[PDB]
RNA sequence: UAAGUCGACAAGAAGAUGGGCUUGGAAGCAGCCAUAAUUUAAAGAUCUCGUAACAGAGCACUUGUUAAAUCUUAAAAGCAU
């Protein structure tokens, strides 16, 4: 069977790590000739962004990772402006319910729905019925909707 | 208060439970098949979510490829590829059929405050309908004469069905080849242009749909068939070919 | 096994099943269960 | 005038690409019309209410007719045909077509409480 | 039904002929990784005018070929062969390994 | 019973052999009931069986089937004879013309199976004995009712051949018996793929 | 309940998304907060396993096949174990 994994890793940082290193070492592919085909794939992003990955590894420990956009919910903090916390990323509220992080303006949501219609996987669904899908995830992490 | 014999105006007797998913899923296809001029009929084989969600993804896009300058209603979104209950299916078109709504007597219907109003029950989920079907379905040879005998061997295991809200030749070359190409009739789109179209999970989902048969303005039509319709360019342009003559 | 008065199911896969009925006695009520071993119960005394 | 974001407005943090600068909000008129309308899903003091809530609702109500009382039952469990015609036209068939949907979502919220509720009860 | 031992299958069928209902259903049954597996199937659809007598082919992986009308018998029916032959594999394959 | 109503499909070269209903004078008992001698003979052999009277057989010799009835469905007695009845004929039809087979296979360090011929304890002659290794200071051997034909393809591998299944199966017990699977190791005999699970540890 | 009840079998059981917090790690499944959406034949920000954490196997739920013409399921009551 071809396992797959997800691993969140930098854009521009692939190499043995944490993340990356343990993640896929263990199964017996090339993690270095991994890390070397993932930078070609990130070259236009900004240093460091997360960027999610899908790693299918077929038997005979033959690799084929398919990256993703960067998370919903870090967009949605990295757009809200929300104040830094512990690790140096921007954390969400604790409490959805009644804390408060960031006013993110449905214009912003515009966006963040249009940056994920880029997937071709993600290509097909409406962005009337997408922009609605994140704005039911404002409402876990903290961050109100404005109008 | 509400008296007993009292029954709700949205919910008249009903020939079987209604709660139930079975029978308020007939309602829809009923209304389905007489809403939807043209309907193609496919067969789907234990086809995974990813495929289902890559086969829908390339109608949208095929489909938005259509020129629809003359400030027509927006037919691009209604046309959706619906996996139906071929059992609950292929008793909606008996009822849609067999059955004729205006040979129903109107009898008194006590309201909340019991009076008695005369009411006729027509609905497809009615008792009469029901009764209708099923002696209707006694003579065995009769059937095969009628639209549904010519429909029932297709509603055989899992169906999927396409539903296009008008007959547009148009958007059938664009639903037509992305489902049974058949060049140069209908070519398959082109690499060049539509890389998503030949993807390991696309192309592997297509190979388990077939194009069985196709149902228009209520008439059997054979595979070979819908090459004709859709082989026109459009039907009010096929008219005007006949008043030159 | 475990001989109680009150036998209950412990899973789905739990039985009630009455044996060692025969023409000398009048058998016990069993909860046999292939998944879990220790569901096995018993109602009644020899 | 409608949104609080003006044309011009700086986006900040919309942009991950290197050779490129951060979305600027666009004029209002220029976004599509159901932007304005996605966001229709966001839904001693008891003494107060009990003096006046409890009273005028029954003024207002004019209990005298069991119409406006009746249970009002759900779309997920009516008889009624549903608006679809032969040869209706086009209008009549989307128009047919949109109710179809409508009672998706009701048989789909009602999955939602009868999953919750069979889940609450295997862990009491 | 035991599918991971048939190599490929052709079913030659009209589709409005109520005779090869049991033909439509035995491709049903296939799951849905037999093309990744490698099995061949070719599926050929008969005009409605004039239907020639259904035809159904079948292929173990052992060489055995199989063809069964499909009016005679029911899709049931058509089951309970493939079966048999499909289920003595799995006894030769687990006496001859190990 | 929804088995007895199916009907039961006699392939080429068996034949069903309906008696008529007899009874066997029984001094210790007052009355015996009827029953039906049922033959069923083939390429592989003969069984024989005798149903309740009630049973009632529709033999088609035309299309080659027979379907089961009985005589009152009320009967606690009847329900379950009907379909009991019906499955015992399935496996003699499937029994005489393609026939039933065992396999058990032999797990643990130091198992053995060889199929030898003990003339010293032969209940008949010709008498097949498996000889078996399973760890006992003894030898361990058991000689093969007659009807049944051993074979061992492997050492670690047995192959029981009959045409009465419940002769098959019920030697196949007894072989196991000697070494039930445990649940630390995998060890013992396993039949027609039975398996067990393992422990942690 | 022939609009196929009941049981079995075949497949499916998605996506935004590793929800946010917590934590060495918490990805449906230690714990805390939220749990209007969306798209679907359906799919709980998750009911029982499983992992150090992922993965993985089932469930609710969905379609199909087989198949009942007095034959589904629950409750109460009587007499028994
Ligand atoms: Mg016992
Ligand atoms: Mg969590
Ligand atoms: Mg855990
Ligand atoms: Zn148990």
């Amino acid at each position: 069977v071809e396992q797959v994994v997800k691993l969140i890793v930098g854009a521009g940082q692939a190499s043995p790590s944490p993340p990356v290193g343990p993640a896929l070492g263990s199964k017996g592919i090339k993690s270095m000739d991994f890390c070397k085909e993932f930078n070609a794939r990130t070259a236009h992003i900004n240093t460091g962004t997360p960027m999610p990955v899908r790693v299918t590894v077929r038997p005979d420990r033959s690799f084929h990772f398919d990256v993703r956009t960067p998370h919903t919910s870090w967009l949605l903090l990295n757009a809200a402006e929300a104040p830094i916390g512990k690790g140096g990323k921007r954390k969400g509220a604790s409490n959805p319910g009644k804390e408060v992080v960031g006013t993110v303006s449905l214009k912003h949501v515009y966006e963040i729905a249009k940056i994920k219609q880029s997937e071709l996987r993600l290509s097909g669904l409406p962005l009337e019925g997408l922009c609605r899908a994140v704005i039911y995830q404002a409402r876990s992490i903290g961050i109100n909707v404005i109008p | 208060r509400l008296p007993d014999d009292y029954v709700p105006p949205t919910q008249p007797p009903s020939a079987r439970p209604v709660d139930t998913r079975k029978s308020q899923l007939l309602r829809t296809y009923t209304s389905m098949l007489r809403s939807t001029p043209l309907m193609l009929i496919f067969q789907h084989n234990n086809l995974t979510a990813i495929e289902w969600a890559a086969i829908r993804r390339e109608l949208s896009l095929a489909l938005s490829n259509v020129p629809v300058p003359e400030g027509a209603p927006d037919i691009t979104s209604k046309i959706h590829l619906q996996v139906v209950r071929t059992r609950i299916f292929d008793v909606a078109l008996k009822t849609v059929e067999f059955f004729d709504p205006s040979t129903v007597e109107p009898t008194t219907a006590t309201t909340a405050t019991g009076t008695k109003v005369p009411a006729t029950y027509n609905h497809d989920l009615s008792k009469h309908a029901w009764k209708a079907v099923k002696e209707a379905t006694k003579n065995t040879e009769a059937v095969e004469k009628t639209v549904y005998g010519q429909l029932a061997p297709l509603l055989v295991g899992p169906v999927a069905i396409l539903t296009l809200p008008s007959v547009s030749p148009a958007h059938l070359g664009a639903a037509l080849s992305v489902l049974a190409p058949s060049p140069p009739a209908f070519p398959a789109p082109s690499r060049k242009k539509n890389p998503g179209y030949y993807d390991l999970t696309c192309q592997s989902g297509l190979q388990k749909l077939l194009l069985v048969g196709g149902r228009i303005e209520g008439k059997a039509f054979d595979y070979d068939g819908i090459k004709w319709v859709g082989g026109i360019e459009n039907g009010i342009e096929g008219l005007r070919a006949q008043l030159v003559h | 096994m475990k001989v109680h008065s009150a036998i209950k199911k412990r899973c789905e896969h739990c039985k009630v099943v009455r044996r060692k009925a025969n023409k000398r006695q009048n058998g016990y009520l069993y909860i046999i269960c292939p998944a879990n071993p220790r569901h096995k119960q018993r109602q009644g005394y020899r | 005038a409608i949104s609080s974001c003006p044309a011009g407005t700086k986006l900040n943090g919309l942009n991950y690409f290197k050779n490129k600068a951060d979305p600027v909000a666009l004029p209002d008129e220029e976004y599509p019309e159901w932007l304005w309308r996605c966001l229709e899903v966001q839904k001693k003091q008891r003494r107060l209410a009990m003096k006046r809530a409890r009273a005028q609702e029954a003024k207002i109500l004019a209990s005298g007719d069991l119409e406006a009382l009746a249970p009002k039952i759900p779309l997920q469990k009516q008889s009624v045909n549903l608006p679809g015609a032969v040869n209706g036209g086009v209008q009549d068939a989307v128009l047919a077509d949109e109710k179809r949907e409508e009672l998706r979502k009701a048989m789909r919220k009602e999955r939602k409480a009868k999953i919750k509720e069979s889940n609450y009860l295997k862990a009491m | 039904m035991l599918t991971r031992f048939i190599t490929d299958v052709s079913t030659r069928f009209n589709p409005f002929s109520a005779k090869a209902k049991a033909a439509r259903l035995f491709l049903s049954f296939l799951p849905p990784n037999a093309r990744s597996n490698g099995m061949n199937i070719t599926t050929q659809l008969l005009p409605r005018n004039s239907t020639e007598t259904p035809l159904l082919y079948v292929k173990f992986k052992d060489g055995k070929e199989m063809n069964l009308d499909v009016e005679n018998m029911g899709i049931k029916s058509i089951v309970e062969e493939v079966d048999r032959h499909s289920r003595i594999l799995q006894k030769q394959a687990d006496l001859n390994d190990g | 019973s929804k088995l007895g109503r199916t009907p039961l499909s006699i392939p080429p070269g068996v034949e069903i052999t309906i008696g008529e209903p007899f009874v066997k004078r029984d001094m210790t008992q007052w009355k015996q009931q009827p029953k039906r001698k049922i033959t069923v003979q083939g390429p592989l052999g003969q069984l024989e069986m005798d149903i309740p009277d009630f049973i009632k057989i529709d033999h088609d010799a035309e299309a080659r089937r027979a379907t089961l009835s009985v005589a009152n469905r009320d009967e606690k007695e009847q329900r379950e004879m009907w379909g009991t009845t019906w499955a015992y004929l399935n496996r003699f039809i499937m029994g005489v013309s393609e026939g039933h087979t065992a396999v058990l296979r032999l797990v643990g360090i130091g198992y053995r199976a060889t199929i030898d011929t003990r003339p010293e304890k032969e209940e008949y002659p010709g008498q097949q004995f498996v000889c078996l290794k399973l760890g006992f200071s003894h030898p361990v051997e058991m000689g093969v009712p007659k009807g049944m034909k051993a074979s061992t393809p492997q050492p670690t591998r047995i192959l029981l051949e009959g045409i009465n299944r419940e002769q098959v199966m019920t030697f196949a017990a007894d072989i196991r018996r000697w070494r039930v699977p445990e649940p630390y190791k995998g060890k013992g005999i396993f039949v027609n793929g039975e398996t067990i699970k393992l422990k942690q540890k």
